[PDB]
């Protein structure tokens, strides 16, 4: 289970090689959870859904894809993801373990649940 | 793999049985290779440079 | 055959002075300015010296410098006039080096370091492509200078990369250097190569060649001829910019088989010519041409304080120089001297830099004369011009087949420095190009020919040979017996017929070095464990009373008459005086000699380093007989530990994973108890608002704590301090008579002991205060520390152990005589560690007591038989059970056990168990900490770290990781905030805690506050945001910082 | 003693299902002892208590 | 005297760095793409190469390449995904 | 290890208030 | 219930940074720029008033302190000066309030410019080579086309080019009007004011759908970055600074020891001396070349503030080291995020050496006196305030200092039931740090249970751990319910037990259940129990070793042994008694076992009795 887990978050992600009607831009790196249901929607209305492939990432490569700018900038390459984080004007909502232990809030994993 | 085979007594070497083959490689290195597997005798001496 | 083992360090100190110095001043003896009118000559070879101010032990005592100062005649010659104003000028004050190897710099004893760097030259590779051939590249380095770069390309080119700028074919540097297409095609022996070369990249003439060099050089700027030529002469061939060195050039004439005269240390074309056509050679396989390496010990070179100081003296030179012509071309009349020419300050400052404040000069060790001995000499391969620990890898911190001899394959760091310092071995030795040497026997027709002088031999020249090692066994005479031989050729070991060994080692432990060569029953032992114990050896602490050990190994005698703290008499007469302080030799027929003892003084390492008298009055005393000795010495020889009885069996636990149990008469019989002195320092300053005074009239203090000072505010001399005593009564003038505020120097927590020298330094009594200071008050305070739980202790052997339980002698095992033990070991530390030695001094050891003797093994003594340690051990067992007429002492069925019983019960163990007598060290360090609240950092407010402040345990990464693997929420909030950084916080967190309330809800830490500031400061406009409850609202930012 | 605690311990970490809920309840309900104490340790009565309620 | 060529035949902390981190093993082993048979293909010029025979007889044509990549491959059973030569396969 | 990290800061002790 | 929410960053536009330091006065006067390149005043040590440490500008030097000294204490809160116009409040402010520096000349910001992704250059489809030259003065810029044929938008004009083209537009008959060229940070401010992104967007959009290949990905790239533009309302010349902002000056202290300064001091004051220069060069109307030589130095010195040696050469300090700049404080392992966020020095922590404590119990430690002495002082505080006649806390205190007796009895019955974490300084899972419950031992070392050495990966050979005890009561109570050393059994990796004996233990264990045909006094005598047979080793009738037979009912497990009995006798009666290797069970004809007498030696009688004894307690 220990490897499993870290194999999944290797193994979750896809490059949208040619989007439909979608809001996936070809060249993104989206879950696979999230381009199927957005495709179910899209194509329950009657749309053009997208293409995508399965992609491989890496522990590093993989870290730094994260949905929040905290932890990646505390993680490698400061300058670089502070820089693309200014220029996407990118929020970070505080869901990690690193982000509350950054900030002083008690982490939501434990007796800090909820 | 590759190894090499240096003598331990200086003198005048002599073949026996052993057919090189003289390969050229595009500079021009001309490589020995024995077609015949056989013996390479060193027969005694003293060497002067 | 020793010889002395530290000199490395003073044949490259005698060498600076003789040759080291005169050779950098002459250099740059000839001054001119750019008019051409006034010229400054250096006679840099009749530059006398001073005589040192104060002394060695002045000098010590005082906190200062121990040096002389330099003056060196000069002649200010008018090209036109002629005057010549002939003068003697102040160069600089060069600290000298004591009669034990060692500087003192700043009242601290100091050693310069051995560096072990890449001999200058040119060395030869060979690289394979992914998918392509092998291409051959040539690098050329020199002393000092810019390095020449030369690569073969895949089609057969031949290209030049001066300094780390874009290659450039061959031709241009050639035809730069001014050389014509015959004498470049004569020298090389294989001219279609560069044949190729020339046809792909086209012939270049002299004038062009410089253009495109120039152009290649300095991008950006107009070509020119005379461009070109001045910028090669500056690269290389300006005396001052490059030089090979006479370690360069012999390499040079050595590698490319020239003949170019040793005084020449620039590049020639002959050798770039050279160069390549050895490229070319080793490119078509020639057959005397070979690839180079980097690791072997003949291509690497050794550099000690000469060679140091003398590159830190062409520095201050050149800088001095371009004072000199400053301050000589403005001049408008020649009312110049050359006293008042020459300023001093630039080679002061770097003299003082090197010796002060480099990483080659290093604090002294000097925890026993062990440490002290192989402190110089060691060699590293980090520093200005070697190494760094992030690029250092795998291949440089090996043993390379060219160590043997020359460097220790055991002594090393543990860590991030393994592999990168080393230890010269025994009998190895530098010689004056720079390269270990180590010496031999000649072996003639199988005869070991020990009459002849030994013959020394570096790393390449013992590899045509066949070398036999140390512990081979010859007969009566020299033959060498047996009929195959373990012999080194070519960097391998093989064994051949004793009829065609040319040379062998001299003893068997050339291979090792000093530390490590005092082992006993070394063979026996793994080679990490014997790393443990060589550096652990270094790691004692001198005792009360040192004893010899019982199972040496020959080389303790030789070991502590380097570290220069044992006396001997030089002249076979009679002792008339022996005091504590002072030992007189009268001559049996002639003068009186007279000897003075250090006592009770302080070690960089806060041991003591005493001296005591051996001998009586009115005894007879013969040359070279031992007069006086060390802190770690007995009678002559290293005593770093004791002996002491040790069982091998495990007690109730206390012997759990290494831990020690030992006896209390280790405590009570002051065994295992040492003297250390520390050193205190307060500073009498100048604020703004008025001086600060020593005296005491110190505030909101009783008359109870003003016992034992002085009546000037300076405790006594002889005055026992405990913790938090004060030991000098200062007084700061606060701004806010009532005005006075207190910060008089006090004992540490966890300090005590006796005062033994109180020193001031004031600038009326002519000594040398800080800048802003107007008092320098020093005290040494004593104490005298037993063995307790918490110690280290160790043995020869690699096994270290804290102890654990101190029990009465009535709990401990005895034997059946009734003697209880000293120390009881673990066995199962014994097998799994593989140090079996220990298990056979012990053994030794025990017959060494019960016989009144003394054993001296030398390590790998098994070439005299097929087990010489263990017959030579049961043999004196039993010689022993003889002597002393106990059969308990010895048993036949099992031969290193005897019965022992439990001292609690009264009852014997089940077996008999193995006792000896070991040689145990007590090794240094004072690492107790805790802390609630104190200082904290400036910028994040969370606490500063380290014994000496209060500090702080650091609560890393990991440790947060771990909490958040448990669950834990609380317990990490409460660390992150609360106990580090939330400001206001904490004083809640206390106050609650005193009062007994709840502690109250944390908020944001200060450092996520200063994180977010040093954000905005970078042009980032990131904020924290509060989300709207409602619709029709906007978010509102949140102000963190109130 | 420690062993007594140690047992009930053990007991109410069972029969919760959530290591953490119970770890929580027990720190509430000894900040209340304490707070209603001051008007043994807080955290040790809680444990006694909660042990003695599980009947 | 003489350079021997021969044969021969027969893992830590740098594995499972590189098999986390997803890079492409040097001594990169060869992948099947479809299923067939295994011709192995012994040239003249020992041009060893894994010629695969598809469902409707379609060639693949992988080259073996240089003597480094030992050939382990003659199931005549391969199918997609499947290796034919010896070290670590490429997961991307 | 750097100079700045042996320096204390200026402030009250929380012992002193 | 949470003060913020998310936390939202955006490139700041130079009215932001104005914002963030202009503060105004009650007497009107707006302050928050820093005009001079000056810290502190050499005689007085007081900082000046328009400089990197003025009390103007981020806040009064001390406390409730006016700059001149008119206004002292507490009672003039909120009062700001007259003769000077320093706010007398709290000095704390000093590390909140930051000013900023307003520039003569733009400048671009390096992160923008020197980058993985070139954002200026990406959005202005241009290699970074030209745009770097364009900022650094090595060549101009078309700006504006005009009417010239040869000269097209953002075309790259070198100096030679330009003199060139100023020759054709200087000519009596040129019909040339409207040419524009820039050199600097300013034409990079023009080409970023150009940019329509809302066109830009659709013709990129209509030029990707018509592409492939590697144009398709930069048009991609193009697109993302203008989009992320469009969605932002963010205006891309905002990545040409006009205003800098500076850090508090407590951020950057300089302090006395000697002074120690940070080097952000030594950046800012370069900004501050370039700037001023600059302005005076533009102000007395100086020669082209040195303002624009001035311009690129300000653009230099910009740099080396924001990030030190990313562009041009690295500004060593006194000695030959690189200054620390902005970007080097919150990056690497020494940077902030690692060093002060993510893990942090803490109070009421202690380190020492440990030993093995043998008797101790798993879920126990042995703390020394003097570590918990100062660990849990204000707890010893509160009570001997409380349960005592301790008045204040400055005589607890000093009891405490004088170690006085009852401060032992009072930390002896504070630490009781109190847990307390240690942990090994590699911490390589969770198990590396465990709480335990202190005993007041006398001592330097921490004496440590043996079972737990293994989860620790500890040997007494002079390993240290480190002591954090917790403070709250919900602290205390994760610390006793979860981190317990008694409830970590099992390996959170694997499973399998981690508490195991070993070593001497498990060594004690095999001698003990061993078996030894050497010493067997007292073999093959039969015993009632097995306490009976432990009471007979234990007086030595039977020795340790030897085969004898004890009547136990349970069941047994013996190696070695044989299902098939090898020896069955009926007797004059409906019983049989079968005897194995190792046993001897009389059963009933048909019937049920009436006893069973198990061949053992009294080391694994006392093995197993003390495993039952364990269970059954
Ligand atoms: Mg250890
Ligand atoms: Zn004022």
């Amino acid at each position: 289970k220990h490897i499993e887990v870290i194999v999944r978050q290797m193994t979750s992600k896809v490059r949208i090689d040619d989007g439909g009607d979608t809001i996936m831009l070809p060249g993104e790196l989206h879950e696979l959870r999230e381009v199927y249901n957005s495709n179910n929607t899209m194509a329950l209305t009657g749309m053009a859904p997208a293409q995508f492939t399965p992609v491989l990432l890496g522990i590093t490569k993989a870290s730094l894809n994260t949905n929040s700018f905290i932890s990646a900038a505390s993680f490698q390459e400061t300058t670089r993801v502070l820089t693309e984080a200014a220029i996407e004007g990118k929020s970070d909502w505080l869901r990690g373990l690193k982000e509350n232990v950054i900030i002083g809030r008690l982490i939501p994993a434990g007796t800090g649940f909820k | 793999a590759t190894k090499d085979v240096a003598t331990d007594l200086a003198g005048e070497i002599r073949f026996q049985d052993i057919v090189p083959e003289e390969k050229t490689d595009r500079q021009g290195n001309t490589t020995r290779i024995a077609q015949r597997g056989g013996l390479l005798w060193v027969l005694a001496g003293d060497v002067y440079n | 055959h020793l010889p002395d083992l530290v000199a490395i360090q003073r044949n490259s100190f005698r060498w600076f002075l003789e040759e080291g110095l005169i050779e950098e001043l002459e250099s740059f003896s000839p001054i001119t300015d750019y008019t051409g009118k006034l010229e400054l000559h250096f006679l840099g070879k009749q530059y006398k010296l001073k005589r040192p101010k104060y002394d060695v032990d002045e000098a010590k005592r005082r906190d200062g410098t121990y040096s002389v100062q330099m003056y060196v005649p000069t002649r200010l010659i008018n090209k036109e006039t002629g005057e010549i104003k002939e003068q003697e000028v102040f160069i600089g004050d060069l600290p000298l080096m004591t009669d034990r190897g060692t500087f003192i710099i700043n009242g601290a004893e100091r050693v310069i370091v051995n560096q072990i760097v890449r001999s200058p030259g040119v060395y030869y590779k060979s690289e394979r492509d992914k998918n392509g051939r092998l291409t051959h590249n040539a690098s050329l380095i020199p002393n000092r200078g810019a390095w020449l770069k030369f690569e073969t390309d895949k089609n057969g080119l031949v290209w030049v990369r001066i300094d780390k700028t874009r290659k450039l074919s061959a031709q241009v540097l050639l035809k730069a250097l001014g050389l014509s297409d015959n004498e470049i095609y004569d020298k090389l022996r294989h001219p279609e190569y560069y044949q190729k070369t020339i046809d792909k990249e086209g012939q270049f003439s002299e004038d062009e060649a410089l253009m495109e060099l120039y152009r290649k050089l300095r991008p950006g700027e107009p070509p020119t001829v005379s461009g070109g030529q001045q910028l090669l002469e500056s690269r290389f061939f300006d005396p001052k910019r490059y030089d090979l060195g006479r370690v360069g050039r012999y390499k040079l004439n050595k590698k490319l088989g020239l003949n170019v005269a040793d005084t020449v240390r620039t590049l020639t074309s002959e050798d770039i010519l050279a160069a390549i056509d050895y490229l070319i050679n080793l490119e078509l396989d020639l057959g005397g041409c070979e690839v180079d390496d980097i690791d072997h010990l003949g291509n690497r070179r050794v550099r000690s304080v000469g060679e140091l100081l003398q590159n830190q003296v062409r520095v201050g030179l050149n800088r001095l120089e371009r004072i000199i012509r400053e301050r000589m071309t403005v001049s408008d009349s020649d009312s110049l001297s050359p006293a008042s020419l020459v300023n001093p300050k630039p080679l002061v400052a770097a003299i003082k830099e090197f010796f002060g404040s480099s990483q080659l000069s290093q604090f002294m060790d000097q925890t026993n004369p062990l440490a002290e001995l192989t402190h110089k000499r060691r060699l590293s391969a980090l520093g200005p011009g070697g190494l760094t620990r992030e690029r250092a890898g795998f291949a440089v911190r090996d043993i390379h087949p060219s160590h043997y001899g020359r460097i220790c394959p055991i002594e090393t760091p543990e860590g991030p420095n393994a592999g990168l310092i080393g230890s010269l071995a025994t009998h190895a030795r530098v010689n004056d190009y720079g390269f270990i040497e180590t010496p031999f026997w000649r072996v003639e027709e199988g005869r070991v020919r020990k009459d002849l002088a030994p013959v020394y031999m570096t790393a390449d020249q013992e590899d045509d040979l066949r070398v036999a090692p140390g512990d081979v066994a010859t007969d009566d005479a020299g033959y060498i017996l047996g009929t195959t031989i373990p012999v080194r050729y070519r960097q391998d070991f093989t064994t051949t017929t004793p009829e065609r060994v040319d040379y062998v080692a001299l003893s068997p432990v050339q291979i090792i070095s000093v530390a490590t060569s005092l082992i006993p029953f070394l063979e026996h032992d793994d080679a990490n464990r014997a790393l443990m114990g060589s550096n652990m050896q270094r790691q004692a602490v001198p005792l009360l009373r040192p004893e010899r050990p019982l199972v040496g190994t020959g080389l303790e005698p030789q070991a502590a008459r380097d570290s220069g703290m044992v006396i001997t008499s030089p002249v076979d007469g009679t002792i008339s005086y022996v005091d504590a302080t002072h030992i007189e030799v009268t001559a049996d027929t002639g003068e009186k000699y007279g000897y003075a003892l250090q006592k009770y003084q302080r070690s960089n390492q806060d041991t003591c380093l005493n001296q005591r008298p051996i001998v009586f009055e009115g005894d007879r005393v013969q040359r070279g007989q031992v007069i006086a000795d060390g802190s770690a010495t007995e009678k002559g020889e290293l005593a770093l530990g004791q002996n002491i009885l040790v069982a091998y069996m495990p007690w109730e636990g206390y012997n759990y994973e290494d831990a020690i149990l030992i006896s209390e008469r280790l405590v009570y019989d002051d065994v295992y108890t040492s003297i250390h002195i520390e050193k205190f320092e307060i500073e009498a300053r100048q604020t703004k608002l008025g001086p600060e005074e020593i005296t005491r009239e110190i505030p909101n203090v009783g008359e109870d704590a003003l016992r034992q000072l002085d009546e000037n505010g300076i405790i006594r001399v002889g005055a026992w301090v405990e913790s938090g005593d004060i030991l000098v009564g200062k007084v700061t003038p606060k701004g806010e008579a009532r005005d006075v505020r207190d910060n008089s120097l006090r004992v540490p927590n966890g300090e005590k002991g006796r005062v033994v020298d109180v020193r001031l330094f004031t600038r009326e009594q002519g000594d040398e205060l800080p800048p802003g200071a107007n008092m320098v008050v020093r005290v040494y305070v004593a104490q005298k520390r037993k063995i307790q739980v918490g110690d280290k202790m160790a043995g020869r052997h690699g096994n270290k152990g804290i102890i654990s339980r101190i029990l009465p002698c009535e709990d401990m095992p005895y034997l059946p005589d009734g003697t209880p033990l000293d120390i009881v070991l673990n066995p199962l530390g014994v097998p799994s560690r593989m140090n079996v030695g220990q298990v056979f001094e012990c053994m030794l050891g025990w017959a060494g007591q019960l016989l009144d003797a003394r054993f001296k093994v030398t390590p790998f003594d098994e070439m005299y038989g097929a087990e010489a340690s263990r017959l030579t051990v049961n043999a004196k067992l039993s010689e022993a059970r003889e002597q002393t007429g106990q059969p308990w002492v010895f048993s036949d069925d099992e031969p290193g056990k005897i019965q022992v019983y439990d001292g609690r019960t009264g009852e014997p163990f089940d077996r008999p168990v193995t006792v000896g007598r070991a040689y145990m060290l007590k090794l240094v360090h004072d690492k107790i900490h805790a802390r609630s609240t104190g200082p904290y950092s400036l910028v994040t407010q969370q606490p500063l770290g380290g014994k000496a402040q209060q500090g702080g345990q650091r609560f890393g990464e990991m440790e947060v990781w771990a909490l958040e693997a448990y669950g834990a929420a609380y317990i990490l909030q409460e660390l992150l905030t609360v106990k580090s950084d939330d400001m206001q916080g904490r004083n809640e967190a206390l106050n609650a805690i005193v009062k007994g309330k709840a502690i109250p809800r944390p908020g944001t830490p200060e450092s996520f506050k200063v994180l977010m500031r040093e954000l905005q400061s970078l042009c980032l406009d990131i904020a924290v945001y509060k989300a709207s409850t409602e619709d029709y609202e906007e978010d509102k930012e949140v102000d963190l910082m109130a | 003693d420690s062993q007594d605690l140690l047992f009930k311990a053990e007991s109410l970490i069972v029969n919760s299902t959530n290591r953490y809920h119970v770890t929580l309840q027990i720190a509430r309900r000894a900040k209340q002892a304490r707070y209603e104490e001051m008007e043994i340790k807080p955290v040790l009565r809680a444990i006694l208590e909660m042990s003695d309620e599980l009947n | 005297l003489v350079l021997l060529v021969f044969e021969r035949a027969k893992q830590g902390l740098p594995r499972i760095e590189e098999l986390l981190e997803a890079r492409k093993p040097k001594e990169a082993c060869i992948l099947a793409r479809r299923p067939g048979v295994a011709h192995i293909n012994y040239s003249d010029d020992d041009a060893i190469d894994i010629q695969v025979i598809e469902a409707d007889g379609t060639q693949a044509d992988y080259p073996v390449g240089p003597g480094q990549p030992l050939i382990i491959s003659d199931g005549e059973t391969v199918d997609a995904g499947q290796a034919l030569t010896d070290g670590p396969a490429n997961p991307h | 290890s750097r100079l700045g990290d042996f320096i204390e800061a200026d402030g009250e002790t929380p012992e002193d208030e | 219930e949470q003060r913020f929410d998310y936390v939202k960053i955006a490139l700041a536009s130079p009215e932001r940074i104005r914002q963030w330091g202009e503060r105004t006065l009650p007497n009107g006067q707006v302050v928050g720029e820093v005009t001079k390149p000056e810290t502190i005043n050499y005689r007085t040590l007081k900082p000046e008033m328009d400089g990197l440490f003025c009390e103007k500008i981020f806040g009064p030097a001390k406390d409730w302190e006016c700059h001149c000294g008119k206004y002292k204490r507490v009672r003039h809160r909120g009062i700001v000066c007259e003769r000077c116009g320093v706010e007398v409040t709290e000095s704390r402010v000093r590390r909140h309030r930051m000013g900023f520096i307003k520039l003569a000349a733009p400048v671009a910001h390096v992160w923008y410019l020197k980058g993985i992704p070139s954002y200026i250059a990406i959005l202005l489809d241009m290699p970074l080579r030209d745009v770097e030259q364009i900022v650094y003065f090595n060549s101009y810029v078309v700006l504006n086309p005009g009417n010239h044929s040869e000269l097209q938008y953002k075309q790259l004009l070198n100096e030679d080019q330009w003199m060139e083209i100023e020759d054709q537009i200087y000519a009596e008959e040129s019909d040339l009007e409207g040419i524009e060229v820039g050199i600097g940070a300013e034409a990079l401010q023009q080409l970023l004011q150009d940019l329509n992104l809302n066109e830009e967007s659709e013709k990129l959009r209509q030029e990707i759908a018509e592409s492939k290949g590697q144009k398709r990905a930069k048009l991609i790239k193009r697109l993302r970055v203008i989009d992320n533009f469009i969605g932002t309302e963010s205006r891309p010349e905002w990545m040409v600074l006009n205003v800098i902002p500076v850090i508090p000056p407590d951020l950057r202290p300089m302090v006395q020891l000697r002074f120690a300064t940070s080097d952000l001091n030594d950046l800012y004051r370069r900004v501050i001396n370039r700037n001023n220069r600059l302005a005076r060069l533009q102000e007395i109307l100086a020669p082209e070349i040195i303002v624009r030589n001035e311009k690129r130095m300000l653009q230099e010195a910009v740099d080396a503030l924001i990030d030190n040696g990313r562009r041009g050469r690295t500004v060593v300090g006194a000695n030959n080291r690189p200054l620390k700049s902005l970007s080097d404080i919150i990056e690497g392992k020494q940077g902030r995020f690692r060093q002060n966020l993510l893990g942090k020095r803490v109070d009421y922590s202690g380190r020492s050496v440990i030993v093995v404590g043998p008797n101790l119990k798993i879920h126990q430690c042995g703390l020394p006196r003097e570590m918990a002495i100062e660990l849990f002082q204000p707890f010893v505080i509160h009570r001997l305030i409380k349960n005592h006649s301790i008045n204040n806390i400055k005589q607890a205190k000093k009891l405490i200092q004088k170690n006085d007796p009852l401060i032992w009895d009072v930390l002896e019955e504070v630490i009781e039931g109190h847990p307390v974490m240690l942990n090994r300084a590699p911490t390589l899972h969770r198990l590396g740090i465990q709480a335990f419950e202190p005993i007041l031992v006398e001592g330097r070392a921490i004496q440590l249970h043996p079972l737990v050495c293994p989860a620790f990966n500890a040997d007494f050979d002079g390993d240290q751990m480190a002591v954090h005890v917790p403070l709250s009561i919900e602290a205390q109570a994760e610390a006793r319910m979860l981190m317990l050393a008694s409830g970590n059994i099992l390996s959170p990796a694997t499973g399998q037990p981690i508490v195991t004996p070993s070593q001497d233990m498990v060594l004690g264990c095999y001698y003990l259940t061993a078996e030894n045909p050497g010493a067997q006094k007292g073999a093959g005598r039969y015993f009632a129990n097995l306490e009976d047979a432990i009471r007979a080793f234990e007086q030595g009738s039977v020795d340790l070793h030897a085969w004898v037979w004890v009547r136990f009912d349970g069941e047994v497990e013996s190696e070695g042994e044989s299902d098939e009995p090898e020896s069955v006798v009926a007797a004059d009666d409906g019983t049989v008694t079968k005897t194995y290797r190792f046993r001897r069970i009389r059963e009933t004809e048909d019937g049920q076992r009436l006893s069973q007498y198990v061949k053992t030696t009294p080391g694994r009688i006392l093995f197993n009795n003390t495993v039952q004894t364990a269970l059954i307690h």
